[PDB]
């Protein structure tokens, strides 16, 4: 009634929390609870919407505004808009921030701080998660005109490297290299808009550039030093150029706004770590400009 | 022709090779395996939201003395989402790894209980629904605190109310420095989505 | 005989006997307010639009309701720049008299809408953008609208402002609170807190003397109301 | 015939007593006995009763008396009964505990302990277990009267903050609030009981108040500095206010008894672990007044 | 509901990384992914010859 | 009077120590307890294949 033992001898490894980064596979985190059997219910009326709001489909889904250009009788054409944005009439077809801005407190006498603070689209906003993207991208172009504003708008696509202006801390487009008659227009994918009553346009980019994955660095560290993974992340540019001059009367103001929105469809990414040099950071407006921020550093 | 204004949207595409969905399975099938589709599996992933913890010996500590210095950063995935959303529910787990020079003269051992949010430490009892490790046999505490609340979801950083759900209270014997990750349970997730706030670069600080 | 409990709208009694109740001989109809107009009910009175407030914008301009969105912001003090604040449903309820009609309730499961009519001239353009968001003054300063960049506003839920394409917006605020059903009595609500941005500066001709107006207004309404419990208070 | 081991290597995690304090699962407590199969037969014949006896719906079902009121020919109107109970005529709805009393010792010269001793109501008795509680309310509110005592008595609901008097030590109603024509009573739920043959009602409230749960702590600490629980824990009160005054004649007594019973059904609790400042402490009576009491503390 | 444990004392061995040398059983290396079940795909379309 | 431990991480291909960050998918040993650490590297390319 009481027999000997007949199971093989089980073998071991002593690996507490074996695999504990995956979202697959059982987990022995004690529950500190009454039952073993701890069922929250199903997402019935508890958010107001019936909207799965955590698929990468609906994330990166949602519009946001990038640039806001103004377009006036002085600027030529055949030339886009230069205006200090700075990058404005070239915008960088991509998922990952193209822009940043600078701020410059003090420390002592001869020292100071510049952290980039950057803007965020929330098809950009996801992409700093991960390392490697790649995505159809879109934009909606939109003309904030009078009834009585014509002329005909021009956006291009170009594929590969995107002309720059390498300086001590930022990156600015070239302008000098996109005007002419020195670069056409005749050959690359383009689309002519009508500000006669036509007013907008959605311009979807799909993804094509010879590699499988672009990077997700996009501005972050870019500057005169370190300026290669810049180049490898977007495939390209939209230009923004005039065909034909703004005609417009005296009654009516001489600059339009051209407001450019951001949103990326069909997105897939590769690794769930940062490719950036520094932990994901979200920036916290101090309450004064004397004050700085805490920074996040590497050892652990 | 005529003076006025329309929207006629034009949805007006690029290159039309092939159909995006189709070869977005083949770039993953030879570039990753693993297909990345739903943001709700990412708080599934213990991320470490701190590397090093050096707790004070014999002392009830809440989570909630590293919670509020820890959900500013968005270090981790729980952090980093609560910017793109506003509510949330569902329990969070934690894991506790050991980084201590343990002495022989002492037998250390974990503890663990309930408070509800934002309690001090005196102001809370102890018999409740434990766990206990040894660290010198198990350095990983295995931790899941329930989904115990008054209301059906929360918003983040609340009003004067407290003690409408419940978190962890952390005891243990002696000063035992660690690493804690995070993420939430099987039944965690976020909602009602707004547009997300700014990002923080590189601070090399050159000095003109 | 024994049994005489009866029921009237929220109260019962509890007698003897029934107490030789006497009433009408025949209940004739009489004069005509019921031919005239149908009864309207509380839930029916509660989706009245109101007349709140009335923005005029001149371009110009000297004051803030043209400074336009900031591209980023790096400081407390530079916060963003908007023309108006609703702090729902605390404005929609003290306005149009409704909360002299819904005293005497205690909780409240609403979703307010709003309506801006909006006319102004052909010769001047322009565009807004209409976002709320749900406890922006109870939130941490880093996560509220009036904190984040041009491209974090805008990624807010709302809709376009045009002026020439959109004389009218049709936007439904949910009821957006984690706490079940308002509470009314010592009331301190304000869970959505409504915004009105502008993107693009006003644009009109640089000579004055000219009076470019937009002269918008700002109409709500509540909806998909239910009116529960009944109590003796009220806030004033 | 003894080949090699075919079978992978088994992880481990070296956790004893995993997860003890749940009511399912299989725990490895050894027994100390002759048979594994150790089992202890059904519950015939044991008990007296063929009811169910630990079911919170029948444990929680048993009715127990907390007020006894005296109303006199001298209480006026439209005006609580204020008796120095202190409660009385405003019991407050909700499960958990509403009421206590201090026992005063001494230490020293000039020092006193006071500790807080509690009545408790089987439906209070299970709440203090319990962190977060949800229950449907009774009340059996019987008046004590001759053949002769008639009148009419009002009872009605009222949601929400219940008016106090924040002290030194306890909390007391304030019937300063609930008199006149300052605090009507016509659009309250409400029940108009009358004395004349009709004896007995059973007042079912159920649980309305803008939460899923409230919470048990009632009145463990409830003074003038931490009083916010004790408004988070009730959803109001009964009022037993008279609308017409006691008709009784020289023969038959001028008081009579209005005793209030007290239950809950349909009880549902979230937590097991007492959401107060302290252990369940069960009050055990000294011998002699200068005696005190064993206090629990906090340490581990 | 929370019987005794009826399962017989597992005997042991504390081998770590037991016959690594061997290109068949299922071995304990931890993957530095997000999916446990990471499937690269065949061999179309890679190397170009068949 | 130390306790050992062991980490791991992920970098791209070639980069140096400083230039990385750390949060990434990780795994954990104790030499004591095991002294064997267990990791794969998965093939997170850009490219679908690689020269050397």
């Amino acid at each position: 009634s009481k027999p000997r033992n007949q199971q093989q001898v089980c073998p071991l490894q002593n690996v507490p929390a074996w695999g504990y980064s995956l979202y697959k596979g059982i987990d022995m985190s004690v529950p500190l609870a009454y039952d073993p059997n701890n069922e929250l219910g199903d997402l019935k009326d508890v958010f107001p919407s019936a909207v799965d709001e955590m698929a990468i489909g609906y994330v990166c889904g949602n519009p946001a505004v990038k640039h806001v250009l103004t377009w006036k009788t002085t600027d030529a054409i055949q030339k886009p808009i230069a205006n200090g944005d700075d990058w404005g009439g070239v915008i960088p077809v991509g998922m990952p921030c193209y822009s940043k801005s600078i701020r410059t407190t003090r420390i002592s006498a001869t020292e100071n701080r510049e952290t980039e603070v950057m803007d965020a689209a929330p098809c950009e906003y996801v992409a700093n998660m991960f390392s490697y993207w790649r995505a159809t991208m879109c934009y909606r172009i939109t003309v904030v005109k009078t009834a009585f504003h014509t002329g005909r708008l021009e956006i291009f696509f170009e594929p590969g490297v995107i002309p720059v202006k390498p300086t001590v801390n930022n990156i600015g487009p070239d302008q000098d290299r996109l005007t002419g008659a020195v670069a056409p227009s005749d050959n690359n994918y383009k689309y002519i808009l009508d500000l006669t009553n036509d007013t907008e346009v959605t311009i979807r980019v799909p993804f094509v550039s010879n590699k499988m994955f672009l990077k997700t660095a996009g501005i972050y560290g870019a500057n005169s030093e370190n300026n290669w993974n810049f180049h490898e992340s977007f495939s390209g540019f939209l230009c923004i150029r005039p065909v034909t001059k703004l005609m417009a009367p005296d009654t009516v103001s001489d600059n339009v706004s051209i407001v450019v929105w951001k949103w990326a469809e069909d997105v897939v990414v590769v690794e769930p770590k940062p490719l950036t040099s520094g932990p994901t950071q979200v920036y916290r407006p101090p309450p004064t400009a004397s004050t700085a921020v805490e920074v996040l550093n590497v050892e652990l | 022709i005529n003076i006025g204004n329309k929207t006629n949207e034009n949805v007006i595409s690029f290159f039309d090779s092939t159909d995006a969905e189709t070869q977005n399975h083949n770039a993953l099938m030879k570039g990753c395996g693993e297909f990345i589709v739903n943001l709700r599996t990412l708080l599934r992933t213990f991320r470490t939201i701190t590397d090093n913890w050096i707790l004070q010996a014999n002392t009830k500590t809440p989570i909630t003395d590293l919670t509020n210095t820890t959900d500013a950063q968005g270090r981790d995935y729980m952090s980093y989402l609560s910017y793109l959303y506003r509510f949330y529910r569902g329990g969070r787990r934690y894991k506790f790894f050991n980084t201590t020079p343990l002495k022989q003269s002492q037998t250390c051992y974990i503890r663990s209980f309930l408070i509800p949010r934002n309690y001090s430490a005196d102001e809370i009892n102890v018999d409740g629904p434990s766990h206990i490790t040894y660290p010198v046999i198990n350095p990983v505490h295995e931790v899941e605190v329930p989904f115990y609340s008054q209301y059906r979801k929360i918003p983040i950083a609340s009003t004067s109310d407290k003690g409408y759900d419940s978190s962890l209270m952390y005891f243990s014997n002696t000063a035992t420095t660690q690493i804690v990750a995070r993420a939430g349970n099987d039944d965690f997730t976020f909602g009602w989505m707004i547009g997300p706030p700014q990002l923080q670069g590189e601070s090399r600080s050159v000095a003109p | 005989s024994e049994n005489s409990v009866e029921t009237q709208e929220i109260t019962t009694f509890h007698d003897v006997e029934t107490p030789n109740r006497i009433d009408t001989p025949m209940a004739q109809d009489t004069s005509s307010a019921r031919n005239m107009d149908d009864t309207h009910s509380i839930i029916q009175f509660l989706q009245r639009p109101v007349l709140i407030d009335n923005i005029e914008i001149i371009a110009g301009t000297t004051a803030d309701a043209n400074k336009p969105l900031s591209r980023y912001v790096l400081d407390q003090q530079n916060s963003q720049k908007y023309v108006r604040s609703w702090t729902l449903p605390s404005t929609v309820l003290r306005a149009g008299g409704k909360a002299q009609k819904l005293a005497n309730f205690k909780y409240l499961r609403c979703d307010v809408q709003v309506k801006l009519v909006l006319n102004a001239n052909p010769f001047v353009a322009g565009r807004m953008y209409l976002a709320y968001s749900p406890y922006d003054d109870k939130v941490d300063t880093a996560r509220s609208v009036l904190q984040t960049s041009r491209a974090g506003v805008t990624g807010y839920p709302g809709v376009e402002l045009d002026f020439q394409l959109d004389n009218s917006v049709e936007m439904t605020i949910p009821y957006a609170s984690f706490q079940e059903a308002y509470d009314l009595v010592t009331g301190t609500e304000d869970f959505v807190q409504l915004y009105l941005f502008p993107i693009t500066p006003v644009l009109g001709p640089k000579s004055e003397s000219e009076s470019s107006k937009v002269d918008i207004s700002v109409y709500m309404w509540l909806s998909n109301i239910s009116l529960v419990i009944p109590t003796y208070r009220i806030n004033p």
